[PDB]
C-alpha cells in the first residue's frame, strides 16, 4: 500500500502523531456515535418529546 | 551490559517479563495468569474508588451503594465493573486451575506452585463474600449469617468464634463495618501471595502441552509473548464489556437489591454462582459437622494430586483414559453446580450425592487407578519379551 | 510409580499366554491413540525427566542417541506450535518405537534401591 | 551473591537442557512474508483438525451429563404435577 | 543433507514485486492498535478521574 | 416444586427499550409518572428518586418544581430554636405515603407495600414480571382455591396469594397527552417508569457501550494481526537434522 509510504514513509508511526490522532478520533468518533444513536431513537428522546408540550 | 539488566529495580522486570525463557510451544491456555493479575488489578482499582463513597454503618451501607449507582459519575460503571469482575476473575480462575489439572502442572518440580495456588484460590474465595457483605441486601445478611456459622459446627469453642466474628448477637453493625475493613485488607494478602506464586514459578518456568522439558528451545517473553497476551486480553475486556453494559445484572440475585431483612429469609435465596458446586457438596451431608468438614475437604483434596498421579509422563495430551476422565471431572463440577442451583427435592438430592462422591473419587481412585493402568498400557505395548 | 514396577506387572503379563493375547492388543490400539508417534516421538522421550533417575539416566545415554532424542523433541515442539502434524512419511514407526532409555533407568532404579537397602540394614547379634 | 539452589531451568546460555548438535535451523523475515492474507484456502481445511481427534473425549461425558440431568428434571416436573402427586408422596420422605 | 541447501519458503514467501508490502500493512496495524488504545487509555482515566468530581446530589444552589 | 408455589411464568413483551440499540421512550416514562402518583402512591414510596432526576428525563425544570413545592418538608429550626416546615425542592426525594412501616401495615391489612424505586430490578422477570402482574388479576380464582380473608389472587406471584388488589381498571387516569388510558396501557406505562427508577442510567449506559464494544472488537481484531506477523519468523521456522559422526 503506496498510501501509507506518502506519509510515513517506511518508517512506523511515531508517538507523537499517535498521541495527535487519538486526541482526534476521541472528538470525531463521539460525535458519530451520538449522532447515530439519537437518529435510531427519534420519536423516543426527550428531546422529541419536549417538541410536542407547551405549558 | 544493558541497563534492563544491570538496574536493581529493572533487572526483576527484564527477568519476569522480557529475557525470561519461554517453551516455544506454549499454547493460549498459558494466557489465564496474566488474565488473573489484570483481574486483581481491576478489582482493587475499582475498589480503591468506590471505597471514597461507601459507607460500612449498617444503616447506610445498601443506600451509599445506591448512591454510587446514582450520583457518582460513572458510579455505575465502577460498581458493575467490580460486580461482574470478580464473577470473571472466578471463570479465569476455574480455566487457570483446570489448565493445571490437565497438563500435569501441580507435579514435581511445580508442587509448591500448586499449593501456593491453592491458598490464593481460598483467600479469592474469602475476599469475594467480604465484599458481597457489603451491600448489605438481603442475599448479603444471609450469606454472612450462614457463612460465619460454619465455624459453629466446632466442637466446645465454635458458637464462641461465631459471636467473635459478628461483634454481638447476630449480624449487626460491628459485623458489617469489620468486613468492609477485611475486604479492603485480603486483596493485598493475595498480592503479596501472588508474588511469592511468581517466585516459585520463576525457578522452574513454566511447562508446556507436551508434558517434557522446554530446555531445548525456549524464546524470550518479550515480543512473542508479550502480544500475545495482548490478544486475550482484549478478548477479555470485549467480554467483560458486553456483561457490564449490556447486561450487568446476568450474573448476580435480584434479591440483594432488597435491603438485608434480620427477620426473613427469601425463599428465593440461592448463593453467588461461583460457589455453587461447593454449597451442593455441604447440602448433600445430611449432618450439620460433616456438612462443613466435607466441604471444606473438597478444596483441599486438591492438594493430594501430586501424590495420587502416579503416571510416569507429565499432562494428559497423550492419554486417553486421563483425557475422557479429565472430561468427566469437569462436567461433573458443572453438575454439582446446577443442583447447587436448584431445590433440595428427590432426583436432586440424590444426584448431588453421587456427583459428590464422583468429585471426590477422581482425585483419591480414578486418577491413581487409571494412570497406574496406563503406564503398564504403554509399557506392554512396545517391549517383546 | 517406579519403572521397575511397571516391569514386573508388564512382563507378568507378556509372559502368561492369557494375559498377553488379551492385553497386548488392547495396548497397543491405546497407542496409536495416544498420537505421540504422530509428532515424530518415541514413548521414551516423554518420560518426566526433573527427578535424580531420569538425570543419571539420560546423562549415562551414548552421544548419538542423546543427539537423536533433542531432534525429536526440538522437532515436536516446533510442530505442536503450528497445530499441524508431521507428514505421515515422517511417523515413527512401531518398530522404531524401542524403549531405548528404559535400561538405563532401571540400572539406575536398582543402584538406588541398593543404596537405600545399605543405609538401613539392620545388624543381629 | 547467596548460594543458589540448584533447578531444571537455567538461563540463555546454560539453560541445563542436553548438549545439541547436528540440528540445523533455519528462519525468514516476518517482513519478507506474505502478509497476512494467506491464511486461506492453504490454512483452511487443514484446520479444525485439533478437535476432531478431541470431540469424543468432550462429547461422550458431557452427552452422559447432559442426558442425566435431563431425566432428573423432567422426572422432578413429573413429580410435582397432578399426575404424580401419588409416586411424590411415595419417594418424598 | 548439506546445510547450504537451504529448505523451501516458497509457500511463505511473497513474490516481491512491492518490496515494502509487508512493513507497510504491519506498521499501519501497529499503527491503528497505538491510536486506538491511547484513546482507550484516556477515556479509561478519565471515567475514573471524573468519578472523584462533585456528585450529583451534592450540588445544591443554596 | 408446585407451578402454583413457583408462580406462573411471565411472558416476553416486545419492550421499546430492549436491545443493545435501544433508548427508554420518555413519553411513555412522562405518563408512567403520573399513574404513580394518581394510583400507585396511596400505597407505594419512591425514597431513591429525587425531584432533579425528573428533569430532562420525563418533565421540564418548572413541571418538576412545581411538584416538589405541593409537599412540605420539615427544616431548619428558626431564630428561637422552634420547629419549622418547607415547601420542597429539586433537591429533595419524593415523600413517601407513610411515616412509618406501622403506620404502612395498619392501612394494608397488615401488609407492607415495598418501595418502588428498585422493583424493576429486585425480580425475577423484570419488566414482564411487573406488567403481568399489574395485567393478570382474574376475576374469579381458579377453583379448589381456598384464598384467605383480605388475600387476592393473582397466578404470577409465588404462592398465588397477594395482599395486593388489582387497582387498575380502564380510563381511571386522564392521559394529559390524550393517550387511551386503558389498564394495559397503564401498566405498560408505570412499568416504563419504574425501569428508568431503578435503571436511572440505562441510555446513557447503552451508548457508551456501543463506543466502547466497537474500540474494544477493533483493538481485539487488531492485535490477532500484529501477533501473527510477530510470530512469523517462528511459525514458519523450519529444522534439519544430520546425525554428528
Ligand atoms: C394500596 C391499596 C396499593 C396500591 C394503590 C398499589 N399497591 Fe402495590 N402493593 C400493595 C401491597 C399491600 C403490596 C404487598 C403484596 C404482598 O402480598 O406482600 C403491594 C406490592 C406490590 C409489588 C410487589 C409484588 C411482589 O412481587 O412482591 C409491586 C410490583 C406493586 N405492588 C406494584 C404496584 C404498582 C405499580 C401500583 C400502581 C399501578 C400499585 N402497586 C398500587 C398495595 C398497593
Ligand atoms: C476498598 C477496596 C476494595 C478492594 C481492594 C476490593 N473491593 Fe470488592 N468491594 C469494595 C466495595 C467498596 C464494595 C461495595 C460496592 C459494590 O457492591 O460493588 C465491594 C464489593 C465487592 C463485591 C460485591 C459486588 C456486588 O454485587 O455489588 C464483590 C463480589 C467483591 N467486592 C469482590 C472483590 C474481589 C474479588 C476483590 C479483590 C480481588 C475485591 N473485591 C477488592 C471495595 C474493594
Ligand atoms: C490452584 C492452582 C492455582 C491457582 C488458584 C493460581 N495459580 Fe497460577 N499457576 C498454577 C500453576 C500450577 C502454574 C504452572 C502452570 C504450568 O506452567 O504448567 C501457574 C502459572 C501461572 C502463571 C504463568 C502463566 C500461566 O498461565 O501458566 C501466572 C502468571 C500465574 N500462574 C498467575 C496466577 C495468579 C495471578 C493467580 C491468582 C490471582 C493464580 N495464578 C492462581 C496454579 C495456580
Ligand atoms: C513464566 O511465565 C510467565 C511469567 O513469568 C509472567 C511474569 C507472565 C506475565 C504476567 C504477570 C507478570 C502478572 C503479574 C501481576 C501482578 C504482580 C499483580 C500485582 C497487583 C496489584 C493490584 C498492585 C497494587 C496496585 C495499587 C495500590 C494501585 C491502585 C491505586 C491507585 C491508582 C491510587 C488512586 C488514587 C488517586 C488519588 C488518583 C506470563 O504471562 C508468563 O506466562 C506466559
Ligand atoms: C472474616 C472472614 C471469614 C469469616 C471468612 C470466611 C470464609 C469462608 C469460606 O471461604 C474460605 C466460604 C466463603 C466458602 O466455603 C469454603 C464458600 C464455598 C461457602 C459457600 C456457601 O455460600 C453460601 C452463600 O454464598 C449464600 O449466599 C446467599 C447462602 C448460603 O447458604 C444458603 C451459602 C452456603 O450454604 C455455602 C456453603
Amino acid at each position: 500500500s503506496s498510501l501509507y509510504k506518502t506519509f510515513f514513509k517506511r518508517n512506523a508511526v511515531f508517538v507523537g502523531t499517535i498521541f495527535a490522532g487519538a486526541f482526534v478520533f476521541q472528538t470525531v468518533f463521539d460525535t458519530a456515535i451520538t449522532s447515530w444513536y439519537e437518529n435510531h431513537n427519534k420519536g423516543k428522546l426527550w428531546k422529541d418529546v419536549k417538541a410536542r408540550i407547551a405549558a | 551490559m544493558a541497563f534492563r539488566k544491570s538496574n536493581v529495580y529493572l533487572s526483576l522486570v527484564n527477568s519476569y517479563i522480557i529475557d525470561s525463557p519461554q517453551p516455544s510451544s506454549i499454547n493460549y491456555w498459558w494466557n489465564m495468569g496474566s488474565l488473573l493479575g489484570l483481574c486483581l488489578v481491576i478489582q482493587i482499582v475499582t475498589g480503591i474508588f468506590m471505597a471514597m463513597h461507601y459507607s460500612s454503618n449498617i444503616e447506610l451501607a445498601f443506600s451509599s451503594v445506591e448512591h454510587i449507582m446514582r450520583d457518582v459519575h460513572n458510579g455505575y460503571i465502577l460498581r458493575y465493573l467490580h460486580a461482574n469482575g470478580a464473577s470473571f476473575f472466578f471463570m479465569v480462575m476455574f480455566m487457570h486451575m483446570a489448565k493445571g489439572l490437565y497438563y500435569g502442572s501441580y507435579r514435581s518440580p511445580r508442587v509448591t506452585l500448586w499449593n501456593v495456588g491453592v491458598i490464593i484460590f481460598t483467600l479469592t474465595i474469602a475476599t469475594a463474600f467480604l465484599g458481597y457483605c457489603c451491600v448489605y441486601g438481603q442475599m448479603s445478611h444471609w450469606g454472612a449469617t450462614v457463612i460465619t456459622n460454619l465455624f459453629s459446627a466446632i466442637p466446645f469453642v465454635g458458637n464462641d468464634i461465631v459471636s467473635w466474628l459478628w461483634g454481638g448477637f447476630s449480624v449487626s453493625n460491628p459485623t458489617i463495618q469489620r468486613f468492609f475493613a477485611l475486604h479492603y485488607l485480603v486483596p493485598f494478602i493475595i498480592a503479596a501471595m501472588v508474588i511469592m506464586h511468581l517466585m516459585a514459578l520463576h525457578i522452574h518456568g513454566s511447562s508446556n502441552p507436551l508434558g517434557i522439558t522446554g530446555n531445548l528451545d525456549r524464546i524470550p517473553m518479550h515480543s512473542y509473548f508479550i502480544f500475545k497476551d495482548l490478544v486475550t486480553v482484549f478478548l477479555f475486556m470485549l467480554i467483560l464489556a458486553l456483561f457490564v453494559f449490556y447486561s450487568p445484572n446476568t450474573l448476580g440475585h435480584p434479591d440483594n437489591y432488597i435491603p438485608g431483612n434480620p427477620l426473613v429469609t427469601p425463599a428465593s435465596i440461592v448463593p453467588e454462582w461461583y460457589l455453587l458446586p461447593f454449597y451442593a457438596i455441604l447440602r448433600s451431608i445430611p449432618d450439620k459437622l460433616l456438612g462443613v468438614i466435607t466441604m471444606f475437604a473438597a478444596i483441599l483434596v486438591l492438594l493430594v494430586l501430586p501424590f495420587t498421579d502416579r503416571s510416569v509422563v507429565r499432562g494428559n495430551t497423550f492419554k486417553v483414559l486421563s483425557k475422557f476422565f479429565f472430561f468427566i471431572f469437569v462436567f461433573n463440577f458443572v453438575l454439582l453446580g446446577q443442583i447447587g442451583a436448584c431445590h433440595v427435592e428427590v432426583p436432586y438430592v440424590l444426584m448431588g450425592q453421587i456427583a459428590t462422591f464422583i468429585y471426590f473419587a477422581y482425585f483419591l481412585i480414578i486418577v491413581p487407578v487409571i494412570s497406574t493402568i496406563e503406564n503398564v498400557l504403554f509399557y506392554i505395548g512396545r517391549v517383546n519379551k | 510409580q517406579s519403572f521397575t514396577s511397571i516391569a514386573r506387572i508388564g512382563d507378568y503379563i507378556l509372559k502368561s499366554p492369557v494375559l498377553s493375547k488379551l492385553c497386548v492388543p488392547v495396548a497397543n490400539q491405546f497407542i496409536n491413540l495416544a498420537g505421540y508417534k504422530k509428532l515424530g516421538l518415541k514413548f521414551d522421550d516423554l518420560i518426566a525427566e526433573e527427578n535424580p533417575i531420569m538425570q543419571t539416566a539420560l546423562r549415562r545415554l551414548p552421544e548419538d542417541e542423546s543427539y537423536a532424542r533433542a531432534y525429536r523433541i526440538i522437532r515436536a515442539h516446533q510442530t505442536e506450535l503450528t497445530h499441524h502434524l508431521l507428514p505421515r512419511n515422517e511417523w515413527i514407526k512401531a518398530q522404531e518405537d524401542v524403549p531405548y532409555l528404559l535400561p538405563y533407568i532401571l540400572e539406575a532404579e536398582a543402584a538406588a534401591k541398593e543404596k537405600d537397602e545399605l543405609d538401613n540394614i539392620e545388624v543381629s547379634k | 551473591g547467596p548460594p543458589s539452589g540448584k533447578t531444571y531451568m537455567g538461563w540463555w546460555g546454560h539453560m541445563g537442557g542436553p548438549k545439541q548438535k547436528g540440528i540445523t535451523s533455519y528462519a525468514v523475515s516476518p517482513y519478507a512474508q506474505k502478509p497476512l492474507q494467506g491464511i486461506f484456502h492453504n490454512a483452511v481445511f487443514n484446520s479444525f483438525r485439533r478437535f476432531k481427534s478431541q470431540f469424543l473425549y468432550v462429547l461422550i461425558p458431557a452427552g452422559i451429563y447432559w442426558y442425566w440431568w435431563k431425566n432428573g428434571n423432567e422426572y422432578n416436573e413429573f413429580l410435582y404435577s397432578k399426575a404424580g402427586r401419588e409416586e411424590l408422596e411415595r419417594v418424598n420422605v | 543433507k548439506s546445510t547450504y541447501r537451504t529448505p523451501n519458503f516458497d509457500d511463505v514467501l511473497k513474490e516481491n514485486n512491492d518490496a515494502d508490502k509487508g512493513r507497510s500493512y504491519a506498521y499501519f496495524m501497529v499503527g491503528a492498535m497505538g491510536l486506538l488504545s491511547s484513546a482507550g487509555a484516556k477515556s479509561t482515566v478519565e471515567t475514573f478521574i471524573s468519578s472523584m468530581t462533585a456528585t450529583a446530589d451534592v450540588l445544591a444552589m443554596a | 416444586m408446585t407451578a402454583a408455589e413457583h408462580g406462573l411464568h411471565a411472558p416476553a413483551y416486545a419492550w421499546s427499550h430492549n436491545g443493545p440499540f435501544e433508548t427508554f421512550d420518555h413519553a411513555s416514562i412522562r405518563r408512567g409518572y403520573q399513574v404513580y402518583r394518581e394510583v400507585c402512591a396511596a400505597c407505594h414510596s419512591l425514597d431513591r428518586v429525587a425531584w432533579r432526576t425528573l428533569v430532562g428525563v420525563s418533565h421540564t425544570n418548572e413541571e418538576v418544581r412545581n411538584m416538589a413545592e405541593e409537599f412540605e418538608y420539615d427544616d431548619e429550626p428558626d431564630e428561637q430554636g422552634n420547629p419549622k416546615k418547607r415547601p420542597g425542592k429539586l433537591s429533595d426525594y419524593i415523600p413517601g405515603p407513610y411515616p412509618n412501616e406501622q403506620a404502612a401495615r395498619a392501612a394494608n391489612q397488615g401488609a407492607l407495600p415495598p418501595d418502588l424505586s428498585l422493583i424493576v430490578k429486585a425480580r425475577h422477570g423484570g419488566c414482564d414480571y411487573i406488567f403481568s402482574l399489574l395485567t393478570g388479576y382474574p376475576d374469579e380464582p381458579p377453583a379448589g382455591v381456598a384464598l384467605p380473608p383480605g388475600s387476592n389472587y393473582n397466578p404470577y406471584f409465588p404462592g398465588g396469594s397477594i395482599a395486593m388488589a388489582r387497582v387498575l381498571f380502564d380510563d381511571m387516569v386522564e392521559y394529559e397527552d390524550g393517550t387511551p388510558a386503558t389498564t394495559s396501557q397503564m401498566a405498560k406505562d408505570v412499568t416504563t417508569f419504574l425501569n428508568w427508577c431503578a435503571e436511572p442510567e440505562h441510555d446513557e449506559r447503552k451508548r457508551l457501550g456501543l463506543k466502547t464494544v466497537i474500540i474494544l472488537s477493533s483493538l481485539y481484531l487488531l492485535s490477532i494481526w500484529v501477533k501473527k506477523f510477530k510470530w512469523a519468523g517462528i511459525k514458519t521456522r523450519k529444522f534439519v537434522f544430520n546425525p554428528p559422526k
